[PDB]
Protein backbone atom coordinates (compact mmCIF):
# COMPACT_ATOMS: atom_id res chain seq x y z
CA UNK A 1 0.00 0.00 0.00
CA UNK A 2 2.88 2.48 1.06
CA UNK A 3 5.84 3.50 2.80
CA UNK A 4 7.89 6.14 4.17
CA UNK A 5 11.63 6.42 5.23
CA UNK A 6 14.28 8.93 6.97
CA UNK A 7 18.02 8.84 6.76
CA UNK A 8 20.61 10.43 8.50
CA UNK A 9 24.86 9.86 6.74
CA UNK A 10 28.18 11.15 7.08
CA UNK A 11 31.23 11.84 4.53
CA UNK A 12 34.24 13.51 4.62
CA UNK A 13 33.17 15.60 1.30
CA UNK A 14 29.54 15.97 2.22
CA UNK A 15 29.48 16.45 5.92
CA UNK A 16 26.36 15.23 7.80
CA UNK A 17 23.33 13.85 5.13
CA UNK A 18 19.45 13.43 5.70
CA UNK A 19 17.26 11.65 3.72
CA UNK A 20 13.61 11.27 3.71
CA UNK A 21 10.88 9.99 1.60
CA UNK A 22 7.42 8.74 1.10
CA UNK A 23 6.06 6.54 -1.78
CA UNK A 24 2.17 5.67 -2.36
CA UNK A 25 2.89 2.25 -3.84
CA UNK A 26 -0.48 1.33 -6.04
CA UNK A 27 -2.13 4.74 -7.04
CA UNK A 28 -6.06 4.41 -7.49
CA UNK A 29 -5.31 1.18 -9.27
CA UNK A 30 -2.78 2.64 -11.94
CA UNK A 31 -0.10 0.58 -10.79
CA UNK A 32 2.48 3.57 -10.87
CA UNK A 33 4.27 4.14 -7.92
CA UNK A 34 3.71 8.08 -6.63
CA UNK A 35 6.46 8.99 -4.51
CA UNK A 36 8.54 12.13 -2.80
CA UNK A 37 11.88 11.92 -1.88
CA UNK A 38 14.39 14.92 -0.56
CA UNK A 39 18.04 14.73 0.19
CA UNK A 40 20.23 17.57 2.02
CA UNK A 41 24.26 17.30 2.14
CA UNK A 42 27.11 19.87 2.98
CA UNK A 43 26.97 21.74 -1.18
CA UNK A 44 23.52 20.30 -2.44
CA UNK A 45 19.51 20.28 -1.20
CA UNK A 46 17.68 18.05 -3.57
CA UNK A 47 14.04 17.21 -3.60
CA UNK A 48 11.46 15.10 -6.32
CA UNK A 49 8.29 13.75 -7.37
CA UNK A 50 8.48 10.44 -8.50
CA UNK A 51 6.03 8.51 -10.68
CA UNK A 52 7.23 4.96 -11.57
CA UNK A 53 6.34 1.39 -13.02
CA UNK A 54 7.70 -1.89 -13.82
CA UNK A 55 5.38 -2.80 -15.95
CA UNK A 56 4.60 0.10 -18.45
CA UNK A 57 3.97 -2.68 -21.13
CA UNK A 58 3.46 -6.09 -19.23
CA UNK A 59 6.30 -7.59 -21.06
CA UNK A 60 8.82 -5.29 -18.13
CA UNK A 61 8.86 -2.08 -20.32
CA UNK A 62 9.45 0.34 -16.99
CA UNK A 63 8.76 3.81 -16.93
CA UNK A 64 10.15 6.50 -14.86
CA UNK A 65 8.84 10.25 -13.99
CA UNK A 66 10.81 13.08 -12.31
CA UNK A 67 9.51 16.13 -11.23
CA UNK A 68 12.74 17.77 -9.31
CA UNK A 69 14.24 21.14 -7.53
CA UNK A 70 17.63 21.19 -6.60
CA UNK A 71 19.84 23.86 -4.97
CA UNK A 72 23.87 23.87 -5.91
CA UNK A 73 26.60 25.62 -3.70
CA UNK A 74 29.55 24.94 -5.67
CA UNK A 75 31.97 26.34 -2.99
CA UNK A 76 30.90 24.21 -0.44
CA UNK A 77 31.71 21.31 -2.81
CA UNK A 78 35.49 22.63 -3.15
CA UNK A 79 35.48 24.24 -6.12
CA UNK A 80 35.64 27.64 -7.33
CA UNK A 81 32.44 29.21 -6.21
CA UNK A 82 29.15 30.03 -7.89
CA UNK A 83 25.24 28.90 -7.04
CA UNK A 84 23.15 27.10 -9.59
CA UNK A 85 19.44 26.50 -8.71
CA UNK A 86 17.17 24.31 -11.22
CA UNK A 87 14.26 22.57 -11.78
CA UNK A 88 12.77 20.18 -14.49
CA UNK A 89 11.37 16.74 -15.38
CA UNK A 90 12.28 13.84 -17.02
CA UNK A 91 10.28 10.66 -18.77
CA UNK A 92 12.39 7.42 -18.91
CA UNK A 93 11.45 3.89 -20.58
CA UNK A 94 13.27 1.52 -19.51
CA UNK A 95 13.45 -1.66 -21.78
CA UNK A 96 15.10 -4.97 -20.59
CA UNK A 97 17.22 -7.10 -23.23
CA UNK A 98 18.05 -10.13 -21.02
CA UNK A 99 18.95 -10.80 -17.64
CA UNK A 100 22.53 -8.73 -17.80
CA UNK A 101 21.49 -6.22 -20.06
CA UNK A 102 18.96 -3.08 -19.76
CA UNK A 103 18.47 -0.09 -21.92
CA UNK A 104 16.92 3.14 -21.14
CA UNK A 105 16.02 6.35 -23.01
CA UNK A 106 13.93 9.61 -21.95
CA UNK A 107 13.27 13.04 -22.77
CA UNK A 108 14.51 15.62 -19.87
CA UNK A 109 13.39 19.30 -19.36
CA UNK A 110 15.99 21.21 -16.69
CA UNK A 111 15.76 24.95 -15.75
CA UNK A 112 19.30 26.24 -14.55
CA UNK A 113 19.39 29.20 -12.77
CA UNK A 114 22.86 29.91 -12.07
CA UNK A 115 24.08 33.28 -9.47
CA UNK A 116 26.74 34.38 -7.09
CA UNK A 117 29.32 33.04 -10.16
CA UNK A 118 33.28 34.35 -9.00
CA UNK A 119 34.59 35.86 -12.17
CA UNK A 120 37.65 33.39 -13.20
CA UNK A 121 38.84 32.27 -17.29
CA UNK A 122 37.06 29.09 -17.90
CA UNK A 123 33.68 29.96 -16.42
CA UNK A 124 33.65 32.86 -18.07
CA UNK A 125 35.08 31.27 -21.27
CA UNK A 126 31.58 29.82 -21.38
CA UNK A 127 29.38 32.62 -20.37
CA UNK A 128 31.09 34.56 -23.47
CA UNK A 129 30.35 31.72 -25.98
CA UNK A 130 26.68 31.91 -24.83
CA UNK A 131 26.49 35.52 -25.29
CA UNK A 132 27.04 36.15 -21.80
CA UNK A 133 29.02 39.29 -20.65
CA UNK A 134 28.80 40.24 -17.15
CA UNK A 135 31.68 41.82 -15.66
CA UNK A 136 34.61 40.23 -14.74
CA UNK A 137 35.17 42.03 -10.90
CA UNK A 138 32.20 41.53 -9.66
CA UNK A 139 29.99 38.03 -7.86
CA UNK A 140 26.53 39.74 -8.36
CA UNK A 141 25.61 38.12 -11.73
CA UNK A 142 22.68 35.91 -13.03
CA UNK A 143 22.06 33.33 -16.04
CA UNK A 144 19.40 31.64 -16.53
CA UNK A 145 18.84 28.87 -19.36
CA UNK A 146 16.26 26.15 -20.37
CA UNK A 147 17.66 23.30 -21.86
CA UNK A 148 15.56 19.69 -23.56
CA UNK A 149 17.41 17.08 -23.66
CA UNK A 150 17.54 13.64 -25.22
CA UNK A 151 18.44 10.89 -22.69
CA UNK A 152 19.84 7.36 -23.34
CA UNK A 153 21.78 4.85 -21.40
CA UNK A 154 22.75 1.18 -20.92
CA UNK A 155 23.89 -1.19 -18.35
CA UNK A 156 25.59 -4.14 -18.37
CA UNK A 157 25.73 -5.73 -14.52
CA UNK A 158 26.30 -10.00 -14.02
CA UNK A 159 27.44 -8.89 -10.73
CA UNK A 160 27.38 -11.85 -8.81
CA UNK A 161 26.01 -10.09 -5.69
CA UNK A 162 24.88 -6.41 -5.17
CA UNK A 163 26.82 -5.74 -2.00
CA UNK A 164 30.21 -7.00 -2.07
CA UNK A 165 30.77 -8.28 -5.13
CA UNK A 166 33.25 -11.52 -5.98
CA UNK A 167 32.43 -12.07 -9.47
CA UNK A 168 31.49 -10.20 -12.60
CA UNK A 169 31.21 -7.38 -14.76
CA UNK A 170 28.68 -3.70 -14.13
CA UNK A 171 29.27 -1.19 -16.92
CA UNK A 172 27.21 1.47 -17.17
CA UNK A 173 27.15 4.12 -20.06
CA UNK A 174 25.06 7.00 -20.31
CA UNK A 175 24.08 10.11 -22.93
CA UNK A 176 22.18 12.72 -23.46
CA UNK A 177 22.32 15.50 -25.92
CA UNK A 178 20.44 18.89 -26.29
CA UNK A 179 17.40 19.46 -28.39
CA UNK A 180 17.78 22.09 -30.58
CA UNK A 181 15.81 25.39 -29.16
CA UNK A 182 17.72 24.51 -25.81
CA UNK A 183 19.58 27.96 -24.50
CA UNK A 184 22.76 25.45 -24.13
CA UNK A 185 24.24 23.58 -27.32
CA UNK A 186 26.32 20.20 -25.94
CA UNK A 187 26.17 16.33 -25.59
CA UNK A 188 27.72 14.48 -22.75
CA UNK A 189 28.63 10.78 -22.33
CA UNK A 190 29.77 9.13 -19.03
CA UNK A 191 31.14 5.78 -18.76
CA UNK A 192 31.90 3.61 -15.60
CA UNK A 193 33.48 0.05 -15.20
CA UNK A 194 33.54 -2.33 -12.78
CA UNK A 195 35.10 -5.97 -13.22
CA UNK A 196 35.86 -8.43 -9.86
CA UNK A 197 38.08 -11.36 -10.66
CA UNK A 198 38.07 -13.87 -7.84
CA UNK A 199 41.21 -15.74 -7.39
CA UNK A 200 40.68 -18.37 -4.46
CA UNK A 201 38.00 -20.99 -4.73
CA UNK A 202 36.41 -19.54 -2.26
CA UNK A 203 36.15 -16.54 -3.55
CA UNK A 204 37.43 -14.37 -0.24
CA UNK A 205 40.78 -13.11 -2.18
CA UNK A 206 39.47 -10.72 -5.62
CA UNK A 207 40.83 -8.40 -7.82
CA UNK A 208 38.86 -5.29 -8.55
CA UNK A 209 39.46 -3.15 -11.58
CA UNK A 210 37.34 -0.05 -11.82
CA UNK A 211 37.56 2.65 -14.58
CA UNK A 212 34.84 5.83 -15.15
CA UNK A 213 35.36 7.95 -18.16
CA UNK A 214 33.80 11.63 -19.51
CA UNK A 215 33.83 13.68 -22.06
CA UNK A 216 31.48 16.22 -23.40
CA UNK A 217 31.87 19.14 -25.31
CA UNK A 218 29.60 22.25 -26.72
CA UNK A 219 28.01 22.24 -30.49
CA UNK A 220 27.86 25.33 -32.57
CA UNK A 221 30.31 27.38 -30.65
CA UNK A 222 28.79 26.85 -27.58
CA UNK A 223 30.97 24.87 -24.55
CA UNK A 224 29.33 22.42 -22.47
CA UNK A 225 28.14 24.22 -19.44
CA UNK A 226 30.68 24.14 -16.34
CA UNK A 227 27.58 22.80 -14.08
CA UNK A 228 27.96 19.67 -16.48
CA UNK A 229 31.76 19.41 -15.10
CA UNK A 230 33.27 16.23 -14.70
CA UNK A 231 35.66 16.06 -11.35
CA UNK A 232 37.88 13.79 -9.45
CA UNK A 233 39.28 13.14 -6.23
CA UNK A 234 37.74 11.68 -3.61
CA UNK A 235 36.21 8.91 -2.00
CA UNK A 236 34.85 7.27 -5.00
CA UNK A 237 37.25 8.34 -7.50
CA UNK A 238 40.96 8.62 -6.21
CA UNK A 239 41.01 8.27 -3.19
CA UNK A 240 43.39 10.64 -0.98
CA UNK A 241 43.03 13.56 -2.69
CA UNK A 242 40.32 15.83 -1.70
CA UNK A 243 36.99 15.69 -3.23
CA UNK A 244 37.22 17.39 -6.61
CA UNK A 245 40.72 18.50 -6.42
CA UNK A 246 41.69 16.77 -9.65
CA UNK A 247 42.04 18.72 -12.87
CA UNK A 248 42.04 22.32 -13.85
CA UNK A 249 42.28 24.94 -11.57
CA UNK A 250 40.27 28.35 -11.64
CA UNK A 251 42.47 31.32 -13.19
CA UNK A 252 40.35 34.11 -11.19
CA UNK A 253 39.84 38.10 -12.49
CA UNK A 254 40.91 41.06 -10.06
CA UNK A 255 37.79 42.16 -8.09
CA UNK A 256 37.11 46.03 -8.34
CA UNK A 257 46.77 40.21 -14.00
CA UNK A 258 45.16 37.44 -13.08
CA UNK A 259 45.34 34.88 -10.12
CA UNK A 260 46.42 31.35 -10.35
CA UNK A 261 44.56 29.71 -7.64
CA UNK A 262 44.10 26.22 -6.39
CA UNK A 263 40.46 26.24 -6.28
CA UNK A 264 39.13 23.04 -8.63
CA UNK A 265 36.47 23.77 -11.27
CA UNK A 266 36.39 20.48 -13.01
CA UNK A 267 36.35 20.03 -17.10
CA UNK A 268 34.71 18.17 -19.48
CA UNK A 269 37.44 15.13 -20.16
CA UNK A 270 37.70 13.04 -17.32
CA UNK A 271 39.52 9.34 -16.59
CA UNK A 272 39.94 7.54 -13.93
CA UNK A 273 41.05 4.20 -13.06
CA UNK A 274 41.94 1.81 -10.30
CA UNK A 275 42.73 -1.45 -9.55
CA UNK A 276 42.02 -2.88 -5.50
CA UNK A 277 43.20 -6.09 -3.92
CA UNK A 278 40.32 -7.43 -2.69
CA UNK A 279 41.74 -9.55 1.01
CA UNK A 280 39.97 -11.14 4.03
CA UNK A 281 40.10 -8.56 7.18
CA UNK A 282 42.92 -9.14 9.92
CA UNK A 283 40.96 -10.03 12.89
CA UNK A 284 38.09 -10.92 11.73
CA UNK A 285 36.29 -14.24 10.58
CA UNK A 286 35.49 -14.87 6.72
CA UNK A 287 32.07 -15.57 8.13
CA UNK A 288 31.67 -11.71 7.75
CA UNK A 289 33.15 -11.70 4.32
CA UNK A 290 29.63 -10.46 3.14
CA UNK A 291 29.59 -7.65 5.69
CA UNK A 292 33.17 -6.65 6.01
CA UNK A 293 35.64 -6.22 3.02
CA UNK A 294 39.17 -4.91 3.34
CA UNK A 295 40.98 -4.19 0.37
CA UNK A 296 44.27 -2.42 -0.72
CA UNK A 297 44.53 -0.07 -3.71
CA UNK A 298 46.15 2.08 -6.40
CA UNK A 299 44.22 4.87 -7.47
CA UNK A 300 44.70 6.91 -10.11
CA UNK A 301 42.75 9.62 -13.09
CA UNK A 302 42.83 13.02 -14.50
CA UNK A 303 40.59 15.59 -15.37
CA UNK A 304 40.72 18.40 -18.25
CA UNK A 305 39.50 21.59 -20.48
CA UNK A 306 40.02 20.59 -23.60
CA UNK A 307 38.84 24.24 -24.74
CA UNK A 308 41.47 26.03 -22.49
CA UNK A 309 42.90 28.82 -24.52
CA UNK A 310 46.57 28.58 -24.01
CA UNK A 311 47.60 30.62 -26.54
CA UNK A 312 45.87 33.22 -24.43
CA UNK A 313 46.85 32.41 -21.07
CA UNK A 314 50.59 31.54 -21.82
CA UNK A 315 52.10 32.35 -18.08
CA UNK A 316 49.45 29.71 -16.71
CA UNK A 317 49.26 25.78 -16.68
CA UNK A 318 47.65 24.58 -19.87
CA UNK A 319 44.33 22.71 -17.98
CA UNK A 320 43.75 20.60 -21.67
CA UNK A 321 46.67 18.93 -20.73
CA UNK A 322 45.33 15.25 -19.94
CA UNK A 323 48.68 13.31 -19.45
CA UNK A 324 48.93 15.19 -15.22
CA UNK A 325 47.66 11.68 -14.22
CA UNK A 326 47.56 11.72 -9.94
CA UNK A 327 47.88 8.82 -8.59
CA UNK A 328 47.40 6.93 -4.71
CA UNK A 329 47.42 3.91 -2.99
CA UNK A 330 46.21 2.85 0.13
CA UNK A 331 43.75 1.03 2.37
CA UNK A 332 39.84 0.96 2.56
CA UNK A 333 37.30 -0.88 5.07
CA UNK A 334 33.78 -1.12 4.62
CA UNK A 335 31.64 -2.61 6.77
CA UNK A 336 27.55 -3.14 6.76
CA UNK A 337 27.43 -1.71 10.39
CA UNK A 338 24.57 -0.80 12.61
CA UNK A 339 24.61 2.78 11.42
CA UNK A 340 24.67 1.52 7.95
CA UNK A 341 27.06 0.93 4.93
CA UNK A 342 30.38 2.53 6.08
CA UNK A 343 33.58 3.02 4.26
CA UNK A 344 37.38 4.11 5.68
CA UNK A 345 39.68 4.80 3.98
CA UNK A 346 43.47 5.66 4.13
CA UNK A 347 45.55 6.34 1.35
CA UNK A 348 48.82 8.88 -0.15
CA UNK A 349 48.38 10.86 -2.99
CA UNK A 350 52.29 10.05 -3.91
CA UNK A 351 51.84 11.47 -7.88
CA UNK A 352 49.87 14.80 -7.68
CA UNK A 353 50.27 18.17 -9.20
CA UNK A 354 50.46 22.02 -8.49
CA UNK A 355 47.51 22.85 -6.66
CA UNK A 356 46.41 19.36 -5.95
CA UNK A 357 44.96 19.40 -2.02
CA UNK A 358 45.36 16.22 -0.03
CA UNK A 359 42.83 14.12 2.18
CA UNK A 360 44.56 11.04 3.52
CA UNK A 361 41.59 9.93 5.83
CA UNK A 362 38.05 9.73 4.32
CA UNK A 363 35.13 8.31 5.73
CA UNK A 364 31.52 7.85 4.70
CA UNK A 365 28.30 6.35 6.21
CA UNK A 366 25.16 6.27 4.22
CA UNK A 367 21.91 7.08 4.29
CA UNK A 368 20.06 4.63 1.86
CA UNK A 369 20.48 1.56 2.87
CA UNK B 1 21.47 4.71 8.87
CA UNK B 2 18.22 4.29 7.27
CA UNK B 3 14.91 3.55 9.28
CA UNK B 4 11.80 2.49 6.46
CA UNK B 5 7.68 2.07 8.36
CA UNK B 6 5.54 0.30 6.02
CA UNK B 7 1.99 2.13 6.77
C1 LIG C 1 11.07 15.85 0.84
C2 LIG C 1 10.66 14.44 1.22
C3 LIG C 1 9.32 14.40 1.95
C4 LIG C 1 9.19 13.18 2.86
C5 LIG C 1 8.14 13.41 3.95
C6 LIG C 1 7.92 12.17 4.81
C7 LIG C 1 6.49 12.06 5.32
C8 LIG C 1 6.43 11.12 6.51
O1 LIG C 1 5.16 11.16 7.14
C9 LIG C 1 4.67 9.85 7.37
C10 LIG C 1 3.31 9.92 8.05
O2 LIG C 1 2.28 10.03 7.09
C11 LIG C 1 1.01 9.82 7.68
C12 LIG C 1 -0.03 10.74 7.04
C1 LIG D 1 8.87 17.83 -4.61
C2 LIG D 1 9.72 18.32 -5.79
C3 LIG D 1 9.11 19.60 -6.33
C4 LIG D 1 9.88 20.09 -7.54
C5 LIG D 1 9.45 21.53 -7.75
C6 LIG D 1 8.91 21.77 -9.16
C7 LIG D 1 9.22 23.22 -9.53
C8 LIG D 1 8.50 23.65 -10.80
O1 LIG D 1 8.05 24.98 -10.65
C9 LIG D 1 8.72 25.87 -11.50
C10 LIG D 1 8.15 27.30 -11.43
O2 LIG D 1 7.83 27.72 -12.74
C11 LIG D 1 7.03 28.88 -12.81
C1 LIG E 1 10.25 6.45 -28.32
C2 LIG E 1 9.48 5.20 -27.89
C3 LIG E 1 10.16 3.94 -28.40
C4 LIG E 1 9.25 2.74 -28.23
C5 LIG E 1 10.09 1.48 -28.11
C6 LIG E 1 9.25 0.28 -27.69
C7 LIG E 1 10.02 -1.01 -27.93
C8 LIG E 1 9.67 -2.01 -26.84
O1 LIG E 1 9.52 -3.31 -27.38
C9 LIG E 1 8.96 -4.19 -26.43
C10 LIG E 1 8.77 -5.55 -27.11
O2 LIG E 1 10.02 -5.91 -27.66
C11 LIG E 1 9.92 -6.55 -28.91
MG1 LIG F 1 31.42 29.88 1.25
MG1 LIG G 1 42.19 27.43 -1.96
Amino acid sequence: TGSFNFGIGYGTESGVSFQAGVQQDNWLGTGYAVGINGTKNDYQTYAELSVTNPYFTVDGVSLGGRLFYNDFQADDADLSDYTNKSYGTDVTLGFPINEYNSLRAGLGYVHNSLSNMQPQVAMWRYLYSMGEHPSTSDQDNSFKTDDFTFNYGWTYNKLDRGYFPTDGSRVNLTGKVTIPGSDNEYYKVTLDTATYVPIDDDHKWVVLGRTRWGYGDGLGGKEMPFYENFYAGGSSTVRGFQSNTIGPKAVYFPHQDLSKSDDAVGGNAMAVASLEFITPTPFISDKYANSVRTSFFWDMGTVWDTNWDSSQYSGYPDYSDPSNIRMSAGIALQWMSPLGPLVFSYAQPFKKYDGDKAEQFQFNIGKTW
Amino acid sequence: WNWSKSF
